[PDB]
RNA sequence: AACAAACUCCUAGCCCAAUACCGGACUAAUCUAUUGAAACAUAGAAGCAAUAAUGUUAAUAUGAGUAACAAGAAGCCUUUCUC
RNA sequence: ACUUCCAAUCAGUGAAAUUAACCUUCCCGUGAAGAGGCGGGAAUAAAAAAAUAAGACGAGAAGACCCUAUGGAGCUUUAAUU
RNA sequence: CGAUGUUGGAUCAGGACACCCAAAUGGUGCAACCGCUAUUAAAGGUUCGUUUGUUCAACGAUUAAAGUCCUACGUGAUCUGAG
RNA sequence: CACAAACGCGUCUCAGAGAUAAUUAAUGAUUUAAUCUUAACCUAAUUAACUCAUAAUAAAUCCAGCCCUAGAACAGGGCACA
């Protein structure tokens, strides 16, 4: 959301000004595979009130992502944009897709892809045999121990 | 251009008003009688029944109520629902209506051409049917699709089945809070001053507002309601009359949406029923005049003896 | 306030001062009195400074019309057609000289709020910023997720 | 209850000029074929009916003079005859009303 | 909730409702053409239709005489009903009276007026709304259909 | 009253606007605003934020050189810290005093 | 839901506002300056 | 690091906040003494200045076209009916 | 349940308390200690007619309770003067 | 204090859980039944009468149970005025 | 129940899947035992909420007039054979 919020407002254009209608579309794909840091999948809760008495609903982050795949990302951006009346206008330019299923119309409008903010660590099975042999063996286990 | 309002009878001469009525009347009979061969006009393929399949309902007219007695001596009240003119109008593909089940459109009883919109009349002209009064949307699985223009009869429901009823209830206008919600009223004689049917306190002092769910006087009655778990006792063939247990919503001579019951207990109770609908031509046999449930005391049956 | 009055951009009339400088003041007309005590400042200015002022500024025409009046006035007209009324009622000799000298240095445009303290024509030297002025070009101009034709 | 503040003219103009409160135009106005005046499609012509009502009053005024009593009513049918006419064979046996003016065009003899 | 109610509340109550229609009906019998408020005239039409039915019964029937005694408040109209109105109406069954909407009264109340009259009255005819003649352009086009239809069928 | 207070705030708001434009044009070259300013002052280039914003918009090439100058100066500062501290000042880090 | 009784900066119960890392540095910077102040006044 | 004040530098100056009380310099509009004569000057005098007293008089709104008020019917027009 | 007077629509005449300006939302927190206006967030095309009275510390009477005033008066007496 | 109308009931109830009932469970000086005690859960429900102005309390009958408390000890521009 | 209706004291209908808290059990390491695991993988028994399947709503642009089991007004349903 941090880099997506900047693009929507236009804070990357040196011609930026709040009165001007400068603004750029942002297309975010693979929003079902977001990785919440720490235990925020079970601790962070999104709450809303329907207005009617007894209509206070609190939903865990895991539950909300299981029902609406794009709700987690949309709410994060929806709270980081400026709280003026332009927030509704600039949210319409944000396109979210749960997976890599984008209509051909949207694909033809793209220009460049922003780099990923977090470097994805690789699992053990993704390391090549050259890397495994390159890393030294720290210790020598005894031969008589049963693993 | 301030064009003046006009109606069909404005410019018709006295010698042509009967002629126009005859002209439209003859077209209706020719069009209706030309649809009486659903299986002889290249119908869509018919698939065998499968678990979890849904059938097509009807649009019927509520006549009235009759008492009915069962073989155990108990008394039941049945509502006479008559199917006057029922035809499937249009078919919507699965992915264009809901994404899970296809939609089949069913019309109501015949009405006059002279009091419908241009688009509505044009739509029926392409199909070749007289205009209908009420049009409802039915959710039907892909294995029970019916070619549009296929007539439907009251034999579509066999006695012993449980059906639902959806229709607009009796509108009682702008009714007070006592009638609408059932709030108790204030006493009538122990000094009460200009307060006998008012709701009273409507909120609390602290909140300083009225909650959205608060009950207040307003419109009552003219809304869509559904009745579930109504058993079918008797089916009449020549008059196309359906008997349903209990009371159905809606006033007399109204149009009622009838469908198979969606309650969990009454699931998959359509294997022993016509699928996708009753075709009189295919059977090539005459059904009984009246179809009775096994627990119904027929009018031409011997008197009940508890010996 | 700014929202109450009009505004104009910093503009020089007839591109003055680019090729040559032309004194935009055109004429002055003094309406003083020979007997009113309030016209003493005007009378002293005419006797002493008017003759010397005309020599320094040969491009202006000075009219003196001593007539019965109560409030002495000086009217200055400029080339662009703007006429500015002024009052020299009961002012000292040196105050008149400062006021007249100020009228000689004004370009004649309306005295309202100036939106910007600068004016320029064709300021986009070596190019102006557009969202494509700093983005590298991809081989073949391919979109981020575009499949190659072959 | 009493108002809390004075309503501004901006709010009042919105309420006093709402399309509901404006006068709706009428599109069912037509010219009467006989007299050329104005009438509505579903309403009898005002000028033509007033023409009939004035004549009807004169006929009824003549009848009153032919029955002096307040409780005198004919036991037979009534026929109205104008100047230059005589009762027909089918019109015999009925009371006769005489009017001096010529028979009007709109009134039709049978 | 006024579902199924075919009557209207007029005057000071159910009793005054009959008396108001009693005076109007008496005026209608004597004069054969009266004008009143459209709502009151609409109610009067129902009674005028059935009063002729009692007249057709005869001068000897006791119920008809008693029924006509109450409604005809002026006693010189009973012979008229059984000897003029009833003999005149023998052919038609329900086409006894006509109702047309007179324009609004030129007074403050601006009430909706109506004119009620008996068939074959001895008065100048009302300006009835005449239909288009068969020579009109639309009627001529439709008459072409009828001639062609009758030629083949 | 609001006219005078806004006039005081007019200078603050325009200064804030310029910094956003400078940050926007600096992030385009991969250099943050805090690094672009301190590493430019070390080159004894006394340009206020007003003219830097104008160079950002109307001088895309020149602003790149200033951004290039700041990045080169910054990389020299880290080299001295990484070393023993006895390294001679960088070719761009030499301080010239006018007297 | 949770309120600070009375005024939030006076009384027995106050706001739990903690000292920040920036505030610690400000104290040290003034302390270093004042440490130099009392050395030049020594002799 | 950075961003950040009525603080402090920079360019020009007419070169530093305020409630009760106290000090000073100017001044709108009247009349009079002399000037002035498309509306002023130096003086001398006062019924000498109103965004605020549930202020006074007069006029306007808002609440509001809202609350509330009245004529028994038909006709031949003033005669018959209903109470 | 049903009638009449009210009521709502149409035609005529047409008043009152009230009113700083209002382009007059909800929640939590703050605050002269109970916020439509502040702060953090939410909601949000504009108007009309008909209803219910939680809030605008609603409208009405310069609080009758209570205290103060070297402010009054009525009543009683073993107050003072007479 | 140029007014924040004051007990109880009637109407409508919003909320908390320190739970009276309804659901799940640990312990017992828990064999079963009837109990005592502790953890978890607030969507729904929590009676009708005699006396007192009564809230409270006593008593009769019953219920799965007749919970505690906040809401200007909710609610008089909705009613009641016994106190 | 003196309207062709309204009404109760009368009649009719009332539901599947996921998901959980305390708690219970399997496999097993830090601690080659054991051990329900703010150790991992898989898996089991299990309150109420809650969410959802599902059902209701569905036709842009005849509308003067009359009728209506539609209705304050405005809307809505009928007016071909009746
Ligand atoms: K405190
Ligand atoms: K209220
Ligand atoms: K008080
Ligand atoms: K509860
Ligand atoms: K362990
Ligand atoms: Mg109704
Ligand atoms: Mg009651
Ligand atoms: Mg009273
Ligand atoms: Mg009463
Ligand atoms: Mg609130
Ligand atoms: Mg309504
Ligand atoms: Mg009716
Ligand atoms: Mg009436
Ligand atoms: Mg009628
Ligand atoms: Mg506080
Ligand atoms: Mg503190
Ligand atoms: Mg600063
Ligand atoms: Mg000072
Ligand atoms: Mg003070
Ligand atoms: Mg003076
Ligand atoms: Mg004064
Ligand atoms: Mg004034
Ligand atoms: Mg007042
Ligand atoms: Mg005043
Ligand atoms: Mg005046
Ligand atoms: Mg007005
Ligand atoms: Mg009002
Ligand atoms: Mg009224
Ligand atoms: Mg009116
Ligand atoms: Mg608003
Ligand atoms: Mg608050
Ligand atoms: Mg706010
Ligand atoms: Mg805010
Ligand atoms: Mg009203
Ligand atoms: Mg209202
Ligand atoms: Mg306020
Ligand atoms: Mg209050
Ligand atoms: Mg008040
Ligand atoms: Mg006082
Ligand atoms: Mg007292
Ligand atoms: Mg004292
Ligand atoms: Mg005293
Ligand atoms: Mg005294
Ligand atoms: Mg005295
Ligand atoms: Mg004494
Ligand atoms: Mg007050
Ligand atoms: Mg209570
Ligand atoms: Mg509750
Ligand atoms: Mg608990
Ligand atoms: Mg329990
Ligand atoms: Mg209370
Ligand atoms: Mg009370
Ligand atoms: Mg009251
Ligand atoms: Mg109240
Ligand atoms: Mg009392
Ligand atoms: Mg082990
Ligand atoms: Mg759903
Ligand atoms: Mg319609
Ligand atoms: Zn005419």
């Amino acid at each position: 959301a941090a880099m997506a919020s900047v693009k929507l407002q236009g804070l990357h254009k040196p011609v930026y000004h709040q009165l001007s209608d400068c603004g750029d579309h942002v297309v975010i794909m693979n929003t079902r595979h977001i990785a919440f840091s720490g235990n925020k999948w079970e601790q962070k809760v999104y709450s809303s009130h329907t207005g009617y008495p007894g209509g206070f609903r609190q939903v865990t982050a895991a539950q909300l992502h299981q029902k609406d795949p794009v709700a987690i990302v949309k709410l994060a951006i929806y709270g980081m944009l400026p709280k003026n009346l332009h927030r509704r206008t600039m949210m319409q330019r944000l396109h979210l897709f749960p997976d890599e299923d984008i209509p051909e119309d949207i694909l033809k409008n793209l220009v460049e892809e922003l780099p990923q903010p977090r470097k994805v660590p690789r699992r053990l099975d993704e390391y090549t045999q050259e890397e495994i042999e390159a890393f030294p063996r720290v210790w020598s286990p005894p031969e008589d121990y049963r693993l | 251009h301030g064009k003046s309002v006009t109606w069909w009878d404005e410019h018709l001469s006295e010698e042509n008003v009967p002629f126009v009525k005859q002209l439209v009347s003859d077209e209706n009979k020719a069009q209706l009688a030309s649809k009486l061969c659903p299986l002889k006009d290249e119908p869509w393929p018919i698939h065998p029944w499968e678990p979890g399949s849904s059938r097509v309902g009807l649009i019927a007219l509520k006549l009235g109520m009759m008492p009915l007695w069962t073989k155990d001596g108990q008394k039941h009240v049945v509502t006479l629902l008559q199917v006057q003119d029922c035809h499937v109008l249009k078919y919507t593909p699965k992915e264009n209506h809901n994404g899970r089940m296809a939609a089949l459109t069913v019309g109501g009883k015949t009405v006059s051409h002279f009091h419908k919109s241009a688009s509505i009349l044009e739509f029926y002209q392409e199909l070749g049917l007289p205009p209908k009064q009420k049009v409802k949307i039915f959710n039907v699985t892909e294995n029970a699709v019916i070619k549009p223009g296929t007539p439907l009869y009251a034999a579509h429901f066999r006695p012993g089945q449980y059906v639902d009823v959806t229709a607009k209830t009796i509108g009682k206008g702008f009714q007070g809070v006592m009638r609408r919600w059932g709030f108790k009223g204030q006493p009538a004689t122990h000094g009460q001053t200009k307060t006998h049917r008012r709701p009273g306190a409507i909120s609390t002092g602290d909140v300083a507002r009225v909650w959205p769910g608060t009950k207040m006087p307003g419109q009552l009655g003219n809304i869509d309601r559904t009745a579930f778990g109504l058993k079918v006792w008797r089916i009449n063939t020549k008059h196309n009359i359906i008997y349903v247990n209990g009371s159905v919503p809606g006033h007399k001579n109204c149009l009622v949406k009838i469908k198979d019951s969606k309650l969990p207990a009454y699931k998959d109770f359509c294997k022993n029923l016509p699928f996708p609908t009753y075709f009189p031509d295919g059977d090539e046999e005459a059904l009984p005049e009246d179809l009775y449930d096994e627990n119904v005391c027929q009018p031409g049956a011997p008197s009940i003896t508890f010996t | 306030t700014a929202r109450g009055t009009a505004s104009r951009f910093l503009t020089s009339v007839l591109h003055n001062g680019l090729g040559r400088y032309v004194q935009q003041l055109q004429r002055l007309s003094f309406s003083l009195s020979r007997d009113a005590p309030s016209s003493r400042g005007a009378r002293e200015f005419v006797e002493r400074e008017v003759t010397d002022f005309a020599r320094r500024n040969p491009g202006v025409v000075i009219y003196v019309n001593p007539r019965p009046c109560c409030v002495p006035r000086v009217v200055a007209e400029y080339l662009n057609g703007a006429v500015r009324e002024e009052s020299i009622h009961c002012k000292s000799v040196e105050e008149i000289a400062a006021l007249v000298q100020k009228l000689a240095d004004q370009s004649g445009l309306d005295v309202i709020r100036i939106r910007k303290p600068f004016h320029t024509d064709s300021p986009s030297i070596q190019g102006q910023w557009h969202p494509f002025t700093n983005k590298p070009t991809t081989l073949g101009g391919l979109r981020p997720r575009e499949v190659q034709d072959p | 209850a009493a108002p809390k503040n004075r309503r501004s003219i901006e709010v009042n103009r919105c309420r006093r000029r709402n399309p509901q409160k404006l006068i709706k135009v009428k599109n069912n106005i037509d010219v009467c074929p006989e007299c050329g005046h104005l009438k509505q499609k579903h309403i009898l012509c005002g000028y033509c009916y007033e023409k009939v009502r004035k004549e009807t009053a004169e006929i009824r005024r003549q009848m009153g003079k032919q029955e002096g009593g307040p409780f005198r009513a004919p036991t037979t049918e009534t026929v109205v005859l104008y100047s230059g006419e005589t009762p027909s064979e089918q019109d015999q046996g009925k009371r006769i009303i005489e009017r001096e003016r010529k028979r009007p065009s709109w009134f039709t003899q049978n | 909730i006024s579902h199924g109610r075919v009557f209207r509340r007029l005057g000071l109550g159910p009793e005054s409702r009959i008396h108001l229609l009693q005076n109007l009906l008496t005026g209608l019998v004597r004069h054969e053409r009266i004008e009143a408020s459209w709502a009151r005239v609409d109610e009067l039409r129902g009674y005028a239709e059935k009063l002729i039915d009692y007249g057709k019964l005869g001068d000897t029937n006791e119920r008809a005489m008693r029924m006509a005694d109450f409604w005809l408040t002026e006693k010189d109209l009973i012979p008229k009903l059984f000897q003029v109105l009833a003999p005149r109406f023998q052919g038609q069954n329900g086409g006894y009276t006509r109702m047309l909407q007179i324009p609004n009264r030129n007074e403050q109340d601006r009430a909706k007026m109506a004119v009620i009259e008996y068939k074959g009255n001895c008065l100048p005819p009302l300006p009835l709304p005449r239909r288009d003649s068969n020579l009109t352009l639309l009627n001529q086009l439709l008459q072409g259909l009828r001639q062609d239809q009758e030629a083949s069928s | 009253v609001k006219c005078t207070r806004a006039r005081r705030l007019k200078k603050r708001s325009l200064r804030t606007l310029w910094i956003n434009r400078i940050t926007a044009a600096s992030q385009e070259h991969g250099l943050k605003y805090p690094a672009f300013i301190i590493n430019l002052i070390k080159c004894q280039v006394e340009l206020n934020r007003k003219v830097l914003a104008d160079l950002a918009i109307y001088e895309p090439k020149t602003f790149k050189s200033l951004a290039a100058l700041a990045k080169r100066r910054r990389e020299e500062g880290f080299a001295a810290a990484l070393g023993d501290g006895k390294e001679p000042d960088g070719i761009f880090s030499r301080v010239v005093q006018h007297r | 839901r949770n309120r600070i009784p009375g005024r939030q900066w006076i009384g027995k119960h106050r706001r739990p506002r903690p000292v920040s890392a920036q505030a610690k540095q400000n104290m040290i910077r003034r302390l270093e300056t004042e440490a130099e102040n009392q050395y030049w006044l020594s002799r």
